[PDB]
């Protein structure tokens, strides 16, 4: 296995998605560009702008002990006995930074609350935590998935869908999320016409059933997914394949990224989805844009990356595929940032300020490591600092209400969205944002490209 | 907490639910009374014969470590840590896990640490997924079987509109998913969904008896609860005077807490528990039980004053005997004994494989691997049950996930010899419904039409 084990006075620990899950030795195989890569470099990029900075935790030096779980948490679970180690190379980390999936967030905040060590999402937006009489140390900067739950139910009912279907995948994220958005629709007069639980268990819908009785009933032309980006593409791949053609109301796992998208543009062609509300950040792109693989040495993963992104494989000697050794880097030309970025540095900052405040008030007298910080509990640097943290965006030119970041009673995120469909213009297929969602619905009709090129409907019956 | 442990070479864990459930401020309060003292007893009287049996380690020793989890995932997770720490008088194997949210996060917390777990009455099909949870076998079937014996229940008696209440957890949504494939392909149909959280009051439960009572047609309704979620929920139903016919799974089985003070709310409500036989030693060994010399047990006290209302600080219960109030066995009890044989002969077969030169522990055998050990001696094991009645034909074997034969039995509570409010065995299921209805009081054609709930009555034809 590979790890970064870069060490410093304080360790701030985090765990990634870097490795899609299977496709090579049952754990897991592929890498993901998007997901898995650029939020490591985002990370890194915070811990880097906060060392190099005086204004905050001045002095002290902050390490990671970021580590690669494989989009299984059974492997996260393992892999995080390494943070708890040395309260059981011993390191004391101070906090991780780290869950983008509800079931690793889960898992990991259930193992870490016995150690006493806060934690922190990025990504991770479920109903099951949040709840602070089982998960009494985690706080997200993401808002759970009642908002989308909500959101999703004002679009279909904006559009009068009544008759819609349901897919959903196994797990923390997509059960959770799929009884909420049921009880939504349920409140707006919404019937479901069906309900699917894709799952990997051992009895369960092998990705053409779903298909098969979505197919069965042509009624509903809506089909609402609550699934994860694991599971979404395959689904897709299978729709493709079977030539059937649905619109979709997809949810936070879908996303706005065009990895899933991949060669299965056609049967994709009307695609409503939700994104959090994220603005691109300058710094990380300029950062991201400049990564090599021969001057990148702390990121074990990043020349794999190297061999992925670009196609060009064997990069030191072999007859797979050509040598791709130098004349081409990473550009905007075929770069684009991830959409949950701001998420996760102001996951970093909000232990940062964390970890400023605190030695601010226990030895103010020097600023720099002293020996009454020696031990790092988790309760004080949690309930005290980490839970009444606010800052305001590290890397965000407009100071406004939305630039803000602070958490709440649950140790949450303001609950705003956008809605973005997806579109052929010039013959090329991208997400375009057609409105937003903050308590309302802002939906823009009358510039939406709809899989028929006409505004669909999905009644149970037809108005007679 | 208080920590139950003994000496001995090999020390096995234990975790069971000895207290109940608390509230919002407390962690965990009142001590249950057959579900967390009896099963605790009877594990400490399978040890005790397994130490005083010859053919059965006759130099190796059994210890005992026994925790309580107080019916909490949280605090069970808490609990086995200490399992863990001790090797990071190690814990050899852990007879442990009462509920499938209990035992589901000791399973993976023991799976990095290559503990073996064997369970007594742990009930859930996610359980079966050798790829989660590589180092976890069971005594008791899954709900796989279950599901399908409640289907077949509603299916014999006509009953086609049925609603489903279920606690949330592993166990409960894991049922009712199971229960909807297996009644999809026959005609049953469910007509509303309900779910009971962990923390829930009074006014949730009442707004949950008021949804079910919102659609009339259905009559029956189908119960994936706990002891405490039943127990409330039938406290709800009699406070609503809101009448059903409950079908219920191995959660609520044949206790009696669950229809206390609640009887009329619960009338000929069919059950379905586990398969199981009384054991003839272990009810002379807990009614020959005393507060003052069994010193071992440290809730036993705390069982005592809630046994007879006394108080050791008023000198109460001076002259209270265990023997003279009369004496009802839990229904897995039997299953508990077995998982510690589980752990006996697993522990006999390697010592003599491994290390074929004396009786005691040998320098060899210090480090126990939970490895070898389960995938060649717990998961493959046949032996004799050791207190079986009579001449019965069982035997205690694993599968390849480590499972038992899916047998169960059905009980109707029924009310007999003026107002006993008594469980009355009505048939069993282990492959068919075989069940009778001469016994069920509302079965009979003489007292009167059975009960039916479907959406629509067969109009004209
Ligand atoms: N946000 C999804 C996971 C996908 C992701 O954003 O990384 C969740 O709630 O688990
Ligand atoms: N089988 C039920 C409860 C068993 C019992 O403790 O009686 C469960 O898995 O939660």
């Amino acid at each position: 296995r590979r790890e970064i084990k870069i060490e410093g006075d304080l360790v701030l620990g985090g765990l990634f998605p870097i490795n899609e899950k299977g496709t090579g030795t049952e754990e897991c195989g592929r890498i993901n560009e998007d997901r898995g890569i650029q939020r490591l470099e985002a990370m890194l990029f915070a811990i880097d702008e906060i060392n190099k900075d005086d204004y905050l935790l001045p002095g002290v030096k902050l390490g990671v002990h970021i580590l690669d779980t494989c989009s299984r948490d059974t492997y996260a679970l393992e892999q995080s006995l390494e943070f708890v180690r040395a309260s059981l190379i011993p390191l004391l980390i101070a906090g991780v930074i780290g869950g983008s999936y509800s079931s690793v967030s889960i898992q990991v905040a259930n193992l870490l609350r016995l150690f006493q060590i806060p934690q922190i999402s990025y990504a991770s937006t479920s109903a099951k935590l949040s709840d602070k009489s089982r998960y009494d140390y985690f706080a997200r900067t993401v808002p759970p998935d009642f908002y989308q739950a909500k959101a999703m139910a004002e679009i279909l009912r904006f559009f009068n869908w009544t008759y819609v279907s349901t897919v959903a995948s196994e797990g923390d994220y997509g059960e959770t999320g799929i009884e909420a958005f049921e009880q939504e629709a349920r409140l707006r007069n919404i019937c479901i016409a069906t309900a699917e639980k894709v799952g990997r268990s051992n009895i369960r819908k092998s990705y053409d059933s779903v298909i098969r009785e979505l197919l069965q009933k042509p009624n509903a032309r809506v089909v609402v997914l609550f699934m994860r980006s694991d599971d979404s593409r395959e689904l897709i791949a299978a729709a493709s394949r079977a030539n059937a053609s649905f619109t979709w109301v997809a949810s936070d796992g879908w996303g706005a990224q065009e990895s899933i998208i991949k060669g299965s543009e056609h049967v994709a062609y009307g695609a409503i989805t939700l994104e959090l509300a994220s603005q691109p950040v300058r710094q990380f792109d300029r950062y991201f844009q400049s990564l090599n693989p021969y001057n990148n040495h702390r990121n074990p993963w990043f020349r794999d990356f190297w061999e992925q992104k670009f196609q060009c494989s064997l990069q030191n000697k072999r007859n797979h595929r050509r040598v791709c050794d130098k004349h081409l880097a990473i550009d905007s030309s075929n770069y684009e940032q991830e959409s949950k970025i701001m998420f996760v540095v102001n996951a970093v900052y909000a232990m940062a300020h964390a970890l400023h405040k605190m030695q601010r008030t226990l030895c103010p007298n020097t600023t720099k490591l002293c020996d009454a910080m020696k031990i790092l509990d988790g309760k004080k640097l949690y309930k005290d600092y980490l839970l009444k943290i606010n800052f305001t965006a590290p890397f965000n030119p407009n100071k406004d209400a939305d630039s803000i970041v602070k958490f709440d009673t649950f140790g949450d995120g303001m609950g705003r969205y956008n809605v973005f469909n997806f579109q052929n213009v010039g013959g090329k297929y991208s997400y375009l944002k057609v409105g937003h969602w903050a308590e309302t619905l802002s939906l823009d009709v009358n510039s939406i490209h709809w899989s028929r090129n006409s505004v669909p409907t999905s009644q149970c019956s037809d108005p007679c | 907490k208080k920590v139950l442990t003994l000496e001995g070479d090999l020390v096995l864990g234990g975790l069971f639910p000895v207290h109940q459930k608390g509230g919002p401020a407390e962690d965990c309060g009142p001590v249950n009374e057959h579900r967390g003292i009896q099963r605790l007893e009877a594990m400490l009287f399978a040890l005790d014969r397994i130490n005083r049996d010859p053919h059965l380690l006759p130099g190796v020793r059994l210890g005992a470590h026994i925790l309580d989890s107080c019916s909490k995932d949280t605090h069970a997770l808490e609990q086995a840590l200490d399992f863990v720490r001790a090797s990071l008088t190690a814990i050899t194997g852990v007879i442990g896990g009462s509920y499938s949210d209990v035992s589901i996060q000791v399973a993976n917390l023991l799976r990095l640490f290559q503990i073996p777990q064997i369970s007594y009455a742990s009930t859930s099909a996610k359980l079966s997924d050798k790829s989660r949870y590589d180092y976890f076998a069971r005594t008791v079937p899954p709900d796989f079987f279950q599901a399908k014996a409640m289907a077949e229940i509603l299916r014999f008696f006509n009953w086609t509109y049925v609603s489903t209440v279920a606690s949330e957890g592993d166990y409960g949504e894991t049922g009712i998913e199971a229960f909807e494939l297996e009644a999809r392909a026959r005609n049953i149909c469910v007509a509303t969904s309900e779910k009971v959280g962990r923390a829930m009051s009074r006014a949730a439960f009442e707004g949950v008896v008021r949804a079910l009572l919102q659609k009339p047609s259905a009559r029956v309704a189908v119960l994936f609860t706990r002891s405490e979620d039943a127990r409330e929920l039938l406290a709800a139903s009699q406070r609503l005077n809101a009448s059903f016919t409950w079908v219920a799974s191995d959660g609520w089985g044949a206790l009696e807490s669950v229809v206390a003070g609640s009887e009329g709310a619960a009338e000929g409500a069919i059950t379905i528990e586990l398969a199981s036989y009384p054991i003839s030693d272990f009810a002379s060994y807990f009614q020959s039980l005393d507060p003052w010399n069994n010193s071992r047990n440290p809730w036993f006290r705390e069982f005592w004053e809630q046994r007879f209302r006394c108080s050791f600080r008023q000198r109460d219960c001076a002259a209270h005997s265990l023997r003279a109030v009369p004496f009802e066995q839990e229904s897995k009890i039997m299953f508990v004994v077995n998982a510690v044989y589980a752990m006996a002969h697993a522990l006999h077969n390697m010592h003599r494989a491994l290390c074929p030169n004396t009786t005691r522990l040998c320098d060899a055998m210090r480090p126990v691997n939970g490895r070898r050990l389960y995938k060649d001696f717990v998961l493959n094991v046949k032996f004799d049950a050791p207190f079986r009645p009579a001449d019965t034909h069982n035997e205690v074997r694993f599968d390849r996930f480590g499972d038992g034969i899916g047998r169960y039995n059905i009980f109707t509570y029924l009310r007999a010899g003026s107002g006993r409010y008594r469980y009355q065995k009505v048939g069993y299921w282990a492959e068919g419904l075989t069940l009778d209805t001469s016994l069920i009081p509302w079965a009979s054609p003489s007292a009167g039409p059975l009960p039916a709930s479907r959406c629509s009555e067969p109009c004209l034809q």
